[PDB]
Protein backbone atom coordinates (compact mmCIF):
# COMPACT_ATOMS: atom_id res chain seq x y z
CA UNK A 1 0.00 0.00 0.00
CA UNK A 2 3.12 2.09 -0.04
CA UNK A 3 5.76 1.92 -3.02
CA UNK A 4 7.75 0.34 -2.18
CA UNK A 5 10.65 -1.13 -0.64
CA UNK A 6 13.58 -2.60 -1.21
CA UNK A 7 16.55 -3.74 1.10
CA UNK A 8 20.26 -4.32 0.24
CA UNK A 9 22.68 -7.61 0.48
CA UNK A 10 26.15 -6.93 0.10
CA UNK A 11 29.13 -9.06 -0.08
CA UNK A 12 28.71 -9.83 3.43
CA UNK A 13 25.70 -11.33 3.47
CA UNK A 14 24.05 -9.57 5.95
CA UNK A 15 21.58 -7.03 5.23
CA UNK A 16 22.09 -3.25 4.79
CA UNK A 17 22.06 -1.14 8.68
CA UNK A 18 18.66 -0.09 6.59
CA UNK A 19 16.48 0.17 3.70
CA UNK A 20 14.48 2.24 1.49
CA UNK A 21 12.05 3.02 -1.41
CA UNK A 22 11.47 1.93 -5.18
CA UNK A 23 11.69 5.52 -6.19
CA UNK A 24 10.33 4.77 -9.97
CA UNK A 25 9.78 1.55 -12.23
CA UNK A 26 11.72 2.25 -15.90
CA UNK A 27 9.50 1.29 -18.93
CA UNK A 28 12.61 1.25 -21.48
CA UNK A 29 13.79 -1.99 -21.60
CA UNK A 30 17.47 -1.76 -22.36
CA UNK A 31 18.17 -2.63 -25.79
CA UNK A 32 21.63 -5.15 -25.01
CA UNK A 33 20.14 -6.03 -21.58
CA UNK A 34 17.02 -6.34 -22.24
CA UNK A 35 16.37 -5.38 -18.54
CA UNK A 36 14.19 -2.52 -16.56
CA UNK A 37 16.15 -0.58 -14.68
CA UNK A 38 14.29 0.10 -10.88
CA UNK A 39 15.85 2.60 -9.35
CA UNK A 40 15.80 2.20 -5.46
CA UNK A 41 16.55 5.57 -3.55
CA UNK A 42 18.28 4.57 0.01
CA UNK A 43 19.17 6.98 2.81
CA UNK A 44 22.70 7.02 3.71
CA UNK A 45 24.12 8.79 6.98
CA UNK A 46 27.71 7.32 7.28
CA UNK A 47 28.37 7.03 3.66
CA UNK A 48 28.60 3.27 4.14
CA UNK A 49 26.81 3.25 0.41
CA UNK A 50 29.34 3.57 -2.53
CA UNK A 51 28.15 4.34 -5.77
CA UNK A 52 28.78 1.47 -8.14
CA UNK A 53 28.98 -1.68 -5.80
CA UNK B 1 15.04 19.28 -11.35
CA UNK B 2 11.37 20.00 -10.55
CA UNK B 3 9.77 16.89 -11.60
CA UNK B 4 9.20 12.93 -9.61
CA UNK B 5 11.35 10.39 -12.05
CA UNK B 6 9.43 8.08 -13.43
CA UNK B 7 5.79 9.38 -13.06
CA UNK B 8 3.79 10.92 -16.24
CA UNK B 9 4.39 14.39 -17.62
CA UNK B 10 2.14 16.17 -20.09
CA UNK B 11 3.33 18.41 -22.37
CA UNK B 12 5.08 21.98 -21.52
CA UNK B 13 4.75 21.26 -18.06
CA UNK B 14 7.92 22.99 -17.43
CA UNK B 15 10.03 20.78 -14.81
CA UNK B 16 13.98 21.17 -15.40
CA UNK B 17 15.81 24.82 -13.80
CA UNK B 18 18.34 25.47 -16.79
CA UNK B 19 20.22 28.54 -14.93
CA UNK B 20 18.29 31.01 -16.04
CA UNK B 21 21.01 33.92 -14.83
CA UNK B 22 22.58 34.30 -18.10
CA UNK B 23 19.50 34.14 -20.14
CA UNK B 24 17.46 36.27 -17.66
CA UNK B 25 20.16 39.17 -18.46
CA UNK B 26 19.97 38.73 -22.40
CA UNK B 27 16.08 38.69 -21.45
CA UNK B 28 16.66 42.03 -19.90
CA UNK B 29 18.80 43.24 -22.61
CA UNK B 30 16.02 42.77 -24.87
CA UNK B 31 12.99 43.80 -22.88
CA UNK B 32 15.26 46.86 -21.82
CA UNK B 33 15.70 47.77 -25.46
CA UNK B 34 12.10 46.98 -25.83
CA UNK B 35 11.85 50.03 -23.67
CA UNK B 36 14.03 52.02 -25.51
CA UNK B 37 12.14 51.21 -28.60
CA UNK B 38 9.01 51.87 -27.21
CA UNK B 39 9.72 54.86 -25.75
CA UNK B 40 11.50 56.48 -28.84
CA UNK B 41 7.99 55.15 -30.65
CA UNK B 42 6.15 56.93 -27.97
CA UNK B 43 7.12 60.16 -28.69
CA UNK B 44 7.29 59.36 -32.20
CA UNK B 45 3.81 58.60 -31.79
CA UNK B 46 2.81 61.78 -30.21
CA UNK B 47 4.78 63.70 -32.65
CA UNK B 48 2.27 62.58 -35.12
CA UNK B 49 -0.87 63.19 -32.57
CA UNK B 50 0.50 66.77 -31.92
CA UNK B 51 0.88 66.65 -36.16
CA UNK B 52 -2.04 65.25 -36.92
CA UNK B 53 -4.11 67.90 -34.92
Amino acid sequence: NGKAKVSLITSDGIKFPQDGTLEFSDVTVDQTTGSITLRAIFPNPDHTMMPGM
Amino acid sequence: RNFKEGSDIEAGVSLYQIDPATYQATYDSAKGDLAKAQAAANIAQLTVNRYQK
